[PDB]
């Protein structure tokens, strides 16, 4: 049938080598069996395009120019990859419309610019609406989630999903701000002011410069905004997750450490920091390796003033601030302790070292004892604690393991402090949960942290591929309602390789347990176990210490080096003893707190993730898919190859396909009988409630294409529930006036 | 794991049984394998004398009951009493259901096929164990040592064995079982205490002599020097308090008793001393690997817990081997408790969870499945 | 792109890029294989080990040679040696680097064809060439005229060349090579009480052979010196630290090259074969071959072989002929060096059999091109 | 004078006059040494025992072998054995009767020189000659061409001979012999619980071996027969009057000769060694060696060893070769007989190194006369 549409002058989509898809106005009418097709490309050139001789299959047909640039891609006549890429392309380049809908999904584009559109009359513009009465925006997504809570008492969540540079951090911030400003009629404004002020603190201690995003968010954060029965905010619980530990010590030549360290360095000129005797950013290992202590277009002293004000808004005493600052200066002073090798397995430190002197003075710790435990170690034997000297490499590892630990102890303290400052009532009526997480990551070296954050995104995409596609089609089959099965990318395999009993992290835990487990030996154990079988995982030819796995977005080659030691995450007791012995009062509190299971990072993290995904899935979910337009970070620069890859990694095309099929609203026969009984006439009601519902819906909606029926349910397209609720309100009103 | 219950580790010790969960650092249970039976007479009107007592209950009743060992020479003497011990283990000490949990057992090499097939038959039929594995005790001692290469000498109460191991491979011609073990040293102590004047005649007294042995005995660095020192100085002579509150003297018996390991002619054996067997097995091994076994001798089992044995072993092996070889004797703390710990390490692996003979494999394939999986 | 050059060595394989002064890779061809039963649960193990990884597990594995008498014994094992060379040691793809190979003359046509078939298919090499091992070491020697004697581990051969033109009716090939000298050493040590049975011990005897053995200038005189003075007697410590004595065996084993009757071989000595090949050449070029004898390959690395060869050839040749024996440093690597020189010549890159040539014209194109 | 002939046997010594078809003396080489304490003051007690008077005192004495791996372990105990035959058993004087001795090939030069030095001085023998054990049993086979496989208690050797001429490059020796089969039997009886520890028990296991063990025609068939029928199971009465059961052990023990992997050896099976030695012989004489395989020694005395050997060699050799196995009724009694035949020849009377010759020429004369 569709072969009739390929007539004279019918623009189509010819595959383009560089532009992905190119348009071609047909110069002839496709004859039944015309394996050759004369067309005219938009560059002004003729071409005799050829078809696959096994099939005669034709190129994708182009939508009419009237339908181009629509608010939801389901409005198009033709539903395919070239169409959805082109519609997003023309919008970002011409219209500057960074927001477009894909049914339940809102698509969001990074413009690499402030578009300062946002304002109180925009809040007024989305106040009182129904979805589709006004244009695509994160403000509408937030208003819709709020309404869904307000009408049905249900709990909600907002889920972001983007690349490491796609607007997903600040889009979630603007959505949180929406809830805070809409609730701003309450007299407890300072609670919402604290919810906003928590974020720049979390950014200073957890975000840092990468080659991908200059403020990359190196941990995850699910927030739980609680609301009362007037649907006003009572507060928000913060639930933070894994934070990078190698960021504190190592910095790439194009990257940086957590901003808090550079803000401390800019603050060093003030007498409170001259007291900590703080040096410049070239003096400390943990600041100097990045090669650029200032980012272009910022000032670390301006950011320090901001974090101190945000601490004051959170009610954090200048004394607590000074306590954390002393600890941060202590981490820097430890990061440049001097070591001098002895023997081979021995190493001494200088008794006159100035960084070491200010370090032990600020902690209030004995120099001799600190030195003794930095040159010698205690054996693991309980019956005889004999001493053993350590090498310069082991002593350097003891410095860095201690610095990592102290950073954890103070980050965990801050997130517990803000949760005490964001106090809320003992029971919330309903809640909305905005979620933000690190994105998919690749570098020229990939390691256990990249493996973890990519597996987190894999689990996010998995839940999406189920709720929107797998579970949805099962519902249709169960209700036995006429339907066509949906195609989607099952990424559950990219997960069984990690989660199952012979999976990568289980084998990583085994080679942590075995004392003769070691670098090559684990990598080889994978080679022995999985190259023989699985589809998704491979070995590169030349590299003999590396492995490559296919993910939802693309393949990522992880290097086996730096896996077991980051999974173990061990710390020297001899060093935690002297930290717990500190005469400075803050550090002892941070170092103070029939069978067992001993837990690695790989175990501990996977548990933490399962718990998170279960608490998301308990709510009513909303999904924004974030897209990055150019690595050049150039403003308003759309790359086709970049976008077509991002939209196929999310599965936008299949999401539009299923949302065009429609019928998302559902009510049981008895539920419709009870909710819309006011619309039912006393002669039209029957002992069979299924027939009653059918008899009235036949009268209430004339368009048979908008409603379907199931075994024990009734199906409806978008907006039709709001029409039935408008009828319910109007009929109840007329009935009240009639009996008056 | 979270989603998965324990597996149960149990060492079949000849004088002392040890058991617990996989991944625990020490056994949750450790008690004498001894089974006691009332050897007394009618005393109480409502005498609640249990037909049989087990471990501690039996030790607290020495002289009222007789003491039977369910194990002698590494092998089972009475399967009813070994079933009684297994019951006490999972139904009193650990108080679990063996029907729900995989279980690892372990025995000495060169053990009769029948002593292993009957062991798996009883554990699958009477304990409904869902999956089981039979390890060699020596390999678990090497796992606890934390090395891939070493010649392990494992000497228990009822058997001694020696297996040299190079890399992830074994040498079947260099396995060397020894009939001499800690029980014979106890019987020898009773003989040399009788030579002094202390005649012991029952299992209740043999247990006090076994205590005296473990408290006071040591290995000589040079036997003659200790004989001359005992006769000249009397400084090696000490006293000991018996359970009746009387005292006895002991001094020459402190080094003569363990010296039987280096001189089995004391009990009338033709058999070679413990150092000779380890050395001969290195000479039966390939020449390229002898050096790495010479630097990795590993002591294991409760009969190695003698003061001076590692230094003497070194001297004895240094006198036999070429002087250019670095002779090293590894003696880890808790040598008796190293086999169990190694069983717990093995059972904690996930790629080992499929190496267990299952109840379905046993039923379908019959008892010879254990000599087709473990062997 | 750079070319790769590879010497298929009977007991020692060598490989590297074209134009380098020495091979990047040099390792034993012996492929190991487990012959013992394992007992450790959870160890990085394989069904086959290679080169130094086979040598580091001696006894526990059995050692197998992929080449014997210059002819491949197992093609899968030789394929695993080529694999290790390209991806585990050199870390570069053959699909981009042309690979020169080299073998002994009088080698079967099937040995060359199957070798080139495997390389063009499993390694998808773009270009390939098969040189004769003897001409390459004469190129390293830098002469257009000479009689090259090349004695390896698994084969010995002899080639008179004049002005770059070999004499194919005069070329020779002796079965006797360095492996037989190792087997002979084990037998003459058993008479001193040193009995050996495993490939793990054979490698220690090979080390003893290369360290202590030498060629006599006069065999009888060395027998008389060993019997009368005994000053030729030395010692050797074994892996396990025990010492062994060795003396008469030091000159008896290399003397087999001149007297193959030592084990019971009815062939002429190495000097006789070189002399007979000069007699098979035309008289006009004989003088220039007599002054251009060239020693090559690892078996010629014996102390005293050059002066003895000069003595033995002076006794066979006319007294007016100037007998000269050229014996350079690094003689076993001279074949590799010659191959590198060849693959660097701008006027040799048109002689490489291309993958296209192989596919279109079939496997016999290798003989048509080389000859 | 009656020339004395003597086979030095690792576990069993045999001696007698030349011309006799049977040795006059045949007794265990094993000696004995007591233990425990002195039973009484005096009481005719000895410090050492020899052969049958040591076997009657098993467990009171510690048994020691004067021979291990074909070579002498203690020369004082070998001198004790020589004296026992000369004066106690044969009741003659070695200084009146020329004495022929015999040993395994590839035996150390020092072993032979020390042996001849003791015989010529301590026993002042008038004349003496040293034969190889393998050629003597081929003389009893009455053929000039034949590959002889000779397996004793302590050593094993295979020797291809053609027209009375051995091939010293193709002759072989094997560390595996009847002692190792006894040690293996003890280990496989331990798998039932039968654990042995003293030389007194080892001799009862050696009897059990010689009484009950046999060679399988097809190992798998016999293993399946033992598992399925149990018909191969038998009983045996020990010296204390208890019975023990044995069945699988009967075929597993002798199978080690064909599968030396049973005791962990890398060495090839007896069938391979004989076949490889024929492949190391000249192609023209191979057929005549195939029609003349000769079994010899006490270990070759095994039920079915000849049918299995014929099957194993027929599976390796070309199908046109007529594989024949000669297995003399007495294979252990064949080396001595050859010595008795050889010593009787009028033409052999010149080959007898005299006392005067030895004293004038020195100990190395024996190797100059034999070779
Ligand atoms: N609607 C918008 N208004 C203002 N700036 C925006 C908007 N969308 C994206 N941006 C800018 O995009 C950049 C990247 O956003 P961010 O949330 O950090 O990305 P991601 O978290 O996906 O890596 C920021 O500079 C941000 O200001
Ligand atoms: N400190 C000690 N001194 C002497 N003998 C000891 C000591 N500890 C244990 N033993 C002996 O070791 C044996 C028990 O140790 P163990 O290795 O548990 O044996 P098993 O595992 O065979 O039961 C007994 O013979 C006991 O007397
Ligand atoms: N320096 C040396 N002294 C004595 N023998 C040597 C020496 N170097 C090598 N050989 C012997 O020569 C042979 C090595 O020849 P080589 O040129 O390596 O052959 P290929 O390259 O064909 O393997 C071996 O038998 C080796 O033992
Ligand atoms: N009938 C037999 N069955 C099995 N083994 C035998 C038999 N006869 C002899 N042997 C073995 O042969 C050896 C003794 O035979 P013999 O050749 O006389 O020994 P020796 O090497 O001492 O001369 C011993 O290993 C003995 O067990
Ligand atoms: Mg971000
Ligand atoms: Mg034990
Ligand atoms: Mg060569
Ligand atoms: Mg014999």
């Amino acid at each position: 049938a569709a072969s009739e549409l390929y007539t004279k002058f019918a623009r189509v989509w010819i595959p383009d080598p560089e532009e992905v898809w190119k348009s071609a106005e047909l110069l002839k009418d496709y004859k039944p069996g015309d394996k050759v097709l004369l067309l005219h490309l938009e560059e002004g050139k003729d071409l005799e395009y050829r078809l696959d001789p096994k099939t005669g299959e034709l190129p994708h047909l182009r939508n009419p120019d009237i339908l181009v640039g629509e608010n939801d891609l389901t409005a198009l006549s033709y539903l395919h990859e070239p169409a959805v890429l082109h519609n997003l392309r023309v919008r970002f380049i011409d219209s500057k419309l960074i927001y477009t809908y894909c049914g339940i999904v809102l698509v969001a584009i990074n413009p690499y610019e402030q578009l300062p559109i946002y304002g109180e009359d925009i809040i007024n513009a989305y106040s009182g609406q129904n979805m589709g009465d006004m244009d695509p925006h994160i403000f509408a997504v937030a208003e819709e989630a709020y309404k869904q809570m307000a009408r049905d008492e249900r709990n909600q969540s907002i889920i972001v999903s983007g690349e490491s540079g796609a607007g997903k951090t600040v889009s979630a911030k603007y959505a949180m701000r929406y809830f805070a400003t809409v609730s701003g009629s309450a007299s407890e404004a300072n609670v919402e002011e604290k919810v906003l002020a928590s974020n720049p603190i979390m950014e200073s201690i957890g975000n840092a410069k990468t080659t991908r995003n200059d403020n990359a968010s190196r941990f995850g954060k699910y927030i739980e905004i609680g609301f009362d029965k007037r649907y006003r905010i009572i507060g928000a619980n913060m639930r933070t997750y894994l934070l990078e530990k190698s960021r504190v010590v190592f910095q790439a030549e194009e990257e940086r450490n957590y901003h808090i360290f550079y803000q401390l360095c800019a603050s060093a000129k003030l007498p409170e920091f001259k007291m900590l005797r703080l040096g410049n950013a070239d003096s400390f290992h943990y600041t100097k390796q990045g090669g650029s202590p200032m980012i272009e277009g910022v000032d670390d002293a301006k950011e320090m003033a901001h974090t101190r004000q945000a601490c004051t808004l959170l009610g954090i005493s200048e004394s607590y601030q000074m306590g954390i600052f002393r600890i941060l200066a202590g981490i820097l002073h430890l990061g440049n302790v001097g070591f001098a090798s002895r023997d081979s397995d021995s190493c001494t430190i200088p008794p006159k070292h100035e960084p070491l002197t200010i370090f032990c003075d600020l902690m209030g710790v004995d120099y001799e004892e600190m030195c003794h435990w930095l040159c010698h170690r205690k054996l693991a034997t309980a019956t005889e604690t004999y001493i053993k000297p350590i090498s310069k490499l082991q002593a350097t590892n003891a410095r860095d393991a201690l610095a990592k630990h102290i950073y954890a102890k103070l980050f965990n303290w801050i997130v517990d402090h803000v949760n005490q400052a964001l106090h809320s009532a003992v029971k919330q009526h309903s809640f909305i949960g905005v979620l933000d997480i690190y994105g998919f990551e690749t570098f020229e070296i990939n390691s256990f942290e990249q493996f973890c954050i990519n597996y987190a995104n894999e689990k996010l995409q998995q839940q999406f591929n189920m709720h929107v596609f797998k579970l949805e089609q099962e519902e249709y089959m169960k209700e036995q309602i006429p339907w066509t099965l949906i195609d989607f990318y099952d990424n559950q395999p990219c997960i069984n390789l990690i989660e199952s009993k012979l999976g990568i992290l289980d084998l990583l835990d085994e080679e942590c347990k075995m004392p003769k487990g070691t670098d090559d030996t684990w990598a080889q154990k994978l080679y022995n176990t999985h190259l023989n079988k699985c589809a998704l995982f491979e070995k590169p030819r030349m590299s003999n210490k590396a492995f490559i796995i296919k993910h939802f977005a693309d393949k990522v080659e992880y290097q086996c080096e730096g896996f077991l030691e980051k999974n173990k995450d061990t710390v020297f007791e001899e060093q935690i003893k002297v930290l717990k012995s500190s005469k400075f009062k803050m550090l002892p509190e941070l170092f103070q707190a029939a069978k067992e299971h001993k837990k690695t990072v790989g175990h501990q993290f996977r548990n933490s993730l399962h718990l998170l995904m279960e608490t998301l899935n308990a709510t009513t979910p909303h999904y924004v898919r974030c897209i990055k337009p150019n690595d050049f970070k150039f403003p308003f620069t759309f790359d086709e190859k970049r976008a077509v890859q991002q939209l196929r990694a999310c599965g936008v095309l299949e999401t539009i396909r299923i949302s065009a099929a429609g019928f998302p609203s559902r009510w049981t026969y008895q539920e419709f009988f009870s909710r819309y009984r006011v619309l039912m006439k006393q002669k039209d009601v029957l002992g069979d409630r299924k027939q009653t519902c059918k008899n009235v819906l036949e009268k209430l909606i004339l368009d048979k294409d908008k409603y379907q029926f199931g075994k024990t349910k009734i199906f409806f397209r978008a907006g039709q529930v709001a029409y039935l609720e408008k009828l319910r309100a109007d009929k109840l009103r007329a009935a009240c006036i009639r009996i008056q | 794991d979270e989603d998965e219950t324990t597996a149960l580790v149990c060492d079949n010790g000849s004088g002392l049984v040890k058991a617990g969960f996989a991944g625990d650092d020490a056994p949750r249970a450790v008690f004498p394998s001894i089974v006691g039976r009332p050897r007394h007479q009618g005393v109480m009107v409502g005498m609640g004398q249990k037909d049989s007592y087990v471990g501690d209950e039996a030790q607290s009743k020495r002289g009222i009951l007789t003491l039977k060992y369910p194990i002698e020479h590494g092998i089972i003497t009475n399967w009813d009493d070994m079933e009684k011990i297994w019951h006490h283990t999972f139904y009193n000490e650990l108080r679990v259901a063996p029907e729900e949990h995989p279980t690892l057992l372990t025995e000495a090499p060169l053990n009769p096929k029948a002593n292993r097939e009957k062991m798996t038959q009883i554990m699958f039929e009477t304990f409904n164990v869902p999956a089981m594995y039979v390890a060699i005790q020596a390999v678990l001692s090497l796992y606890a040592s934390g090395r891939t290469t070493g010649i392990v000498l494992d000497s228990g109460d009822g058997v001694t064995h020696n297996v040299p191991i190079y890399e992830g491979y074994a040498l079947p011609h260099a396995i060397m079982r020894l009939d001499l073990a800690g029980r014979d040293l106890t019987d020898y102590l009773m003989k040399i205490l009788t030579e002094r004047g202390y005649s012991f005649v029952t299992t209740a007294e043999r247990e006090i002599v076994r205590d005296i042995k473990e408290k006071l005995c040591y290995v000589a660095l040079d036997f003659e020097n200790e004989m001359a020192t005992a006769a000249s100085s009397s400084s090696l002579e000490k006293s000991y308090e018996l359970p009746d509150g009387q005292v006895i003297t002991i001094g020459n018996e402190r080094f003569r008793c363990p010296e039987t390991l280096f001189q089995p002619s004391f009990i009338g054996m033709e058999s070679a001393g413990i150092h000779e067997t380890t050395y001969n097995s290195i000479m039966k091994c390939d020449i390229d690997i002898r050096k790495d076994l010479y630097a990795n001798n590993v002591m294991s089992g409760g009969t190695t817990m003698y003061p001076g044995i590692a230094d003497r072993m070194q001297k004895e092996i240094t006198a036999l081997a070429p002087s250019t070889m670095k002779i090293k004797i590894i003696a880890p703390p808790e040598r008796k408790y190293s086999v169990w710990i190694g069983g717990s390490i093995l059972a904690s692996l996930s790629t080992f969870q499929q190496m267990w003979i299952t109840k379905q494999e046993y039923d379908e394939a019959g008892p010879s499945i254990v000599h087709r999986k473990c062997f």
